[PDB]
């Protein structure tokens, strides 16, 4: 993956990041979809990634994982559909704040992986989606590491896993 | 705003 | 704790 995630010769960095970000959104959207039946208001009253990491709605104001993830994923899809942020027409340049928006998108998608690994790994294994989860996460992480798109603090919840995959 | 993670109580 | 947390865990990947 180290090579596949590298910027192709002559390829535009923003376009490269844009195309891959869409792919990552689709993969995590698919993976979370497989376990939504098990991520409920009762199972996850607060958005967390294990006993050591929790994600507040505002800060503190907390909310369930399903509500948190649905809002986060809806927001990402809206950004992908924003022609001013992710131009699809030829000649239209990416906005000046594109890199910043892309990093925010990736930092947020990471939290979905974190939640699934920490709170629903049992369902992943039962659905035999373990290999799929690991493969998509590895691609995601290798890409972010290649361009240093996610700060070290954000990655804390899956640091142990990150090292093993490396 | 979806702020950065925090250590739970 | 989850299985992937074990130090002996070898991340299974798609083939
Ligand atoms: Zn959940």
């Amino acid at each position: 993956l180290r090579q596949a995630v590298m910027l192709p010769e002559g390829e535009d960095l923003n376009e490269w990041i844009a195309v891959n970000t869409v792919d990552f959104f689709n993969q995590i959207n698919m993976l979370y979809g497989t376990i939504t039946e098990f991520c409920t208001e009762a199972s996850c009253p607060v958005m967390s990634a294990g006993p050591r990491y929790e994600y507040h709605w505002a800060d503190p104001i907390k909310c369930s994982a399903p509500k948190y993830i649905d809002y986060l994923m809806t927001w990402v899809q809206d950004q992908l559909d924003d022609e001013t942020l992710f131009p699809s027409k030829i000649g239209v340049p990416f906005p000046k704040n594109f890199m910043s928006v892309a990093k925010t998108i990736l930092k947020r998608l990471f939290r979905v992986y974190a939640h699934i690994y920490h709170q629903h790994f049992d369902s992943v294994m039962q659905l035999q989606e373990e290999a799929h989860l690991n493969t998509s996460f590895k691609h995601f992480i290798f890409f972010v590491q290649e361009f240093n798109l996610i700060d070290r603090r954000e990655l804390a919840p899956l640091q142990e896993l990150i090292e093993k995959l490396g | 705003a979806l702020p950065a993670w925090a250590r739970p109580d």
